[PDB]
């Protein structure tokens, strides 16, 4: 129950359980598949 | 006239606890988000992108220089490193993962050991990477080393080994400050054969070494880092 | 017969072939793109040059040896004299630019070293007086120069010591960034595409630089036996989706 | 949620632990790549490692105190403590600094608590009761001159009055001019060749004003203000690399010089256990 | 339900009262296996002897002391009560313990109530009113210096300020690393030849501090913090043997040298009523 | 606003009330439960095990 | 009677907060309202009427 | 919401920008009727520039 | 939720989200087009 | 009503109402039944 008007004002938000690394951990260009050859 | 009873606990401040608040500037409207890339949604999404470990530790001052693990032609049988896995602490802990690692205060999961090789392309090395679990000492020689976890490396075109060190424990989780009950055991390289040069070459070739998280990895209990402190408020 | 290892990138009028890559980082895995309604605030229509801005600028080449300790450049400075792309910098009020970045540096199979080439958004410098010493204007825009970290400390310059990445924080952990290694016995390049990234949707190109690109030797240069003791290092960078906006006077900025 | 599967002996030619780091990924290799395994389950979320949970929780921002005393002849009241003030800001006491700077952007609401105690150093009758008022004074505003201007009527302004002892808490909505506050800025205000550089151009918010509303009773009595800081709806992007040197100051990069090492110096050879 | 049936006479070849107790079987015999009975209902449901009531109630697990005085030239804060500390632990005051060690190993969520009152032992003109600020030091985190350093920011750490006279309340889930605390533990922490021996090796969740926020008045102030503590959803394993001789250490089994004998010697008799 | 009024009793401690109380570790999760053999629900399942008596107390 | 925990906050005046409170006057009946032109709900209604600028401020 | 639409060059005989003040309105003049425009939103609402808002602390 | 019986007693109000500049900006009697000539 | 999130913060928990003695009081490996002989 929210007491008060304002969206600011609401508790915490809530786990994003969003969770993707990928943008950091594998940004190459050309897909790379574990296991195959890093470089061909 | 609704009937109350107050609890214990009533008008404390709990830095931790949930709640609403009156909003200071009724009505007002936030700037609109536009996109950008880069999004961090958990600590663990990052603490499995690899970073350099300062292996080489023996400096006096920090220099580029601990970043380089020394490997030497021609020597047989010897070894290339050691460490224990205290990864709160000792080199580790300025890495990424030990520095977020000490934002917590119980870590469970496998860590990813890689060593990239910088030698020229004209000269070759096998060596050995061992992990020893809880229980034994750092390993002395190789034949001690290789009765645990090992990966003999043969330096090739693929520049990169990674080696994981799985999670081998009796008590599912282990304290990032160094703690001996929850110790994790040690990790030690030794030359498999031997790094041999090519003509014309001559000297010491380096080894980087990262560290980063497995998928596997779990961390809990937020707490303070012994990483940063003060003594006055800074000011502008 | 496609290798991770060959690659042609033709982007206007300039075409850049590499045979010994090692694959491309797209920065945060976003590819350059302009700069869509739902996020625009400025009114005006933007001017989008293509081609005679979207093409690959090569910058003066610099020279590794066994003392360096690694250069930055920043964007879109390193490229405020580059052709149009230049004029059209300080003819408009505000632009916008995503980038190719290609480093090279050949060398031979006897030869060692390592550079690290990372891209950092926002790279705030430290002043190496510190307390709250700020660090001049000129200072943070060295051009196609760039800045080099084993110059001497000047005043109201920078610091420019290595193992702190000129802010506070460990090179060891730049690896958070996206950035791609150049091993003499592996690769001799390094790509990386940079999609825009701000908190607002278009800002000056003058009074704030929103990456610096950093190469920075890890593994010394090692030659082969009575080699010359130094190989140079190429930077070719080109803007991408461009887009100028608030056109007028042209833009008068110090020194 | 499986933590590890069950796997066996390999003797292929597809081998998933050889990489090549230069290339910028780190290849997402398991333990069951290079060991056998037995299968083992997560039993866990990440729940408290979300942004939300790292950055939702309170931290004191700043300390500040004013006092309770005859005005009287009392030529700056800001001077004598009648009333002090702060130039907002979040980054003055560093343990929620280093946490926010492990990012480049940030939004979020925030969600103020103030605690205000008082001491009376030397010899009083009593302890008084002391009423604070703390007004939020933006820029294009007139600030308090007085410990009793005008300005503290604060029609427009928004105001709490909590009493010393108690704690006063309130949330602000995100008020940034952009889409998030910049953690870092590699930027001027504008071309000039001496202007200062860095965020505290970017960030300003205008400042916090403190005063005690009672009269001078016959003691003095110190009032101590500490505020602390909660982030609610975070969002963050573009994780960047620790801080590792200490701090100098506010908004700017800086370390102090002759600093000392930061990575632990090794009791012992490379070969060190 | 019936706690007794009917039974009458009997004339068997079927005694259900002569066992063979070397089995280690306690074989469940009832009155009317041996007289004859009426019928008769329990009313009753074993409800108070639930482990969930027996370990539910708060009870008090350390009593502490700090003092609110001038810090000026105190050398060691610590030592000065200046802001004690407590190495946690559930076993110094020994009512709850020789309760909680009637189980091998007990799982639990805590509740720990914390009350504060104030003594003023010399000449005061009053009483002042201080505020209590108690924070959770974990294990590999700084511990404050003095009582008033960047620790206790506590901006990653989770801290509760009350004031002194009212109580503190808050719950904390059970922390343990692993399934079940261990109430007993045969062991060492590795196979040293001196390291220790028992439970205070597993045991460690480092200490809570607690310290004054006020800075000093004229007079002196001893604050004496009581915290109690009182299981919530609770799990024991494997019942023992209850505590006969006095405890000496916490975390040790040890007991008290020429101890004095525990069981009551008759007045009289073994055939003495 | 709602209206309230508080009773006696409001404010005081009793070691056997059965409240809820706020986390002070948002989000945490424990190590999973594995099994264990001998769990005791009641005392009254373990006063029914017979134990010795020391009958011959005039030591 | 209920159990209630007061949070931090409690009893603090914030000028911009917007709560119910008992009316001093009950049951009063306020005077009709009668049309009146000119009615302005919104401040953004008025700053879009232009207005002389002293420009020529070198008096 | 638009905050301004699209618009492109113009060469009419209809200039909404000229017009005559000695007749007490203020004609609605927008930048989209003497520069090029591209469309943005508006993402506001006005909601703190009521009157309720503005006399309500 | 309302806890009291009389109107006084209620919190603000709610956003007019009238907005009706014409009163103000053109209280001409005949009405202007813009484009069109201003006078005629 | 709970009004937090997190479970411990739950009250005390409800009778198990499990009550099993026999693992305590009879665990022998063949079962013994009242009445017939212990030992044959
Ligand atoms: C009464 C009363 C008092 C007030 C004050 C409301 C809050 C005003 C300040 C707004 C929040 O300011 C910031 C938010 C974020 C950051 C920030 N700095 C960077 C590291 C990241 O985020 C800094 C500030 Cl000052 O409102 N009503
Ligand atoms: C503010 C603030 C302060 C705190 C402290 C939270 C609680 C930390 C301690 C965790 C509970 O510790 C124990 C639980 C069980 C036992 C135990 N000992 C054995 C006999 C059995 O169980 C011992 C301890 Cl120290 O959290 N927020």
């Amino acid at each position: 129950i929210n007491y008060y008007k304002d969206a600011a004002s609401t508790s915490s938000a809530g786990q994003s359980l969003s969770m993707d690394p990928s943008k950091f951990t594998e940004p190459v260009k050309d897909l790379m598949l574990k296991g195959a050859p890093a470089l061909n | 006239g609704l009937p109350t009873t107050t609890l214990p606990g009533s008008g404390q401040f709990l830095t931790t606890d949930d709640r609403q608040s009156p909003s200071a500037l009724p009505n007002y409207e936030p700037t609109p988000r536009i996109h950008i890339p880069g999004k961090v949604h958990n600590l663990l999404e990052i603490i499995q992108v690899d970073t350099l470990i300062p292996m080489n530790n023996t400096h006096t001052k920090d220099e580029v220089n601990s970043y380089l693990i020394p490997l030497n032609a021609n020597r047989q049988n010897e070894q290339v490193f050691g460490t224990n896995l205290f990864i709160g602490d000792g080199v580790f802990k300025t890495t990424l993962l030990g520095e977020i690692v000490q934002y917590y205060t119980h870590w469970s999961g496998s860590l990813r050991f890689s060593l990239m090789y910088t030698g020229p392309a004209l000269s070759s090395a096998k060596l050995i990477l061992a992990y020893t679990p809880p229980g034994a000492r750092g390993p002395q020689d190789r034949r001690e080393a290789m009765l645990g976890t090992h990966v003999v490396w043969d330096i090739g075109l693929q520049s990169t080994i990674v080696m994981t060190i799985p999670w081998t424990s009796g008590v599912q989780f282990r304290y990032t400050d160094p703690d001996t009950y929850t110790s994790a055991g040690f990790l030690s390289c030794w030359y498999q054969t031997s790094l041999i040069l090519p003509p014309e070459t001559t000297g010491q070739v380096y080894l980087l070494s990262f560290i980063s998280a497995c998928p596997d990895f779990k961390l809990r209990l937020m707490k303070d880092t012994q990483t940063i402190s003060q003594t006055v408020a800074l000011t502008e | 017969g496609y290798s991770d290892r060959v690659q042609q990138i033709t982007l206007g009028n300039s075409t850049i072939t590499t045979q010994e890559a090692a694959n491309a980082v797209v920065c945060y895995a976003e590819w350059p793109e302009y700069l869509p309604d739902v996020d625009a605030s400025d009114v005006n229509k933007t001017s989008k040059p293509d081609t005679s801005v979207c093409r690959f600028y090569t910058l003066d080449s610099k020279t590794w040896t066994t003392g360096s300790k690694g250069w930055c450049w920043k964007l879109p400075d390193a490229l405020k004299d580059m052709g149009v792309f230049g004029q059209n910098m300080f003819f408009h009020s505000l632009g916008r630019s995503g980038y190719t970045v290609h480093v090279q540096c050949n060398a031979t199979k006897f030869h060692s070293g390592c550079l690290l080439v990372v891209v950092i958004p926002e790279h705030q410098l430290a002043s190496h007086e510190g307390g709250n010493v700020s660090v001049k204007y000129t200072f943070t825009h060295p051009g196609e120069r760039g800045i080099d970290l084993s110059s001497a400390n000047e005043v109201g310059g920078p610091v420019k010591d290595v193992l702190y990445n000129m802010n506070g924080t460990l090179l060891g952990n730049l690896l958070i960034f996206p950035h791609q290694f150049i091993n003499l016995r592996t690769n001799n390049t390094a790509t990386i595409v940079i999609p825009y990234i701000n908190s607002v949707p278009i800002d000056s190109m003058t009074r704030h630089n929103n990456v610096s690109l950093m190469v920075i030797p890890i593994a010394p240069l090692t030659v082969p036996t009575g080699a010359t003791p130094s190989l140079p290092i190429t930077v070719t960078i080109a803007p991408m989706c461009t887009e100028f906006s608030g056109i007028r006077s042209k833009s008068i900025v110090p020194q | 949620t499986v933590a590890s599967i069950s796997s066996g002996p390999k003797h292929t030619q597809k081998v998933p632990i050889l990489t090549a780091n230069e290339t910028g990924a780190t290849m997402p290799v398991l333990p069951s790549d290079s060991i056998e395994t037995r299968t083992t389950y997560m039993h866990f979320n990440g729940s408290e490692t979300d942004v939300e949970c790292f950055l939702g929780r309170a931290a004191c921002v700043h300390v500040t105190e004013i006092q309770n005393k005859d005005a009287t002849g009392i030529d700056n009241h800001r001077e004598a403590k009648l009333f002090n003030d702060w130039k907002i800001n979040l980054s003055s006491l560093v343990q929620l600094r280093k946490k926010l700077e492990l990012f480049t952007y940030v939004r979020f609401d925030s969600e103020y608590t103030i605690l205000a105690t008082a001491s009376q150093p030397d010899s009083a009758n009593y302890s008084s009761n002391l009423v604070v008022q703390a007004m939020y004074v933006p820029p294009g505003a007139p600030n308090p001159k007085e410990w009793d201007d005008y300005t503290w009527q604060s029609a427009s302004n928004p105001s709490v009055f909590f009493k010393v002892g108690d704690t006063s808490r309130f949330s602000v909505p995100y008020v940034g001019l952009a889409s998030a506050y910049n953690c870092f800025y590699d930027g001027y205000s504008h071309d000039d060749a001496e202007t200062q550089y860095g965020i505290t151009v970017l960030n300003h918010m205008g400042s916090m004003a403190f005063r005690i509303v009672n009269e001078h009773d016959e003691h003095k009595t110190l009032v101590k203000i500490r505020v602390y800081h909660r982030a609610k709806h975070v969002e963050a992007w573009i994780p960047r690399a620790p801080r590792a040197l200490p701090y100098t100051s506010i908004g700017r990069t800086n370390y102090p010089k002759n600093t000392e090492p930061v990575i632990k110096k090794r009791k012992g050879d490379i070969k060190s256990y």
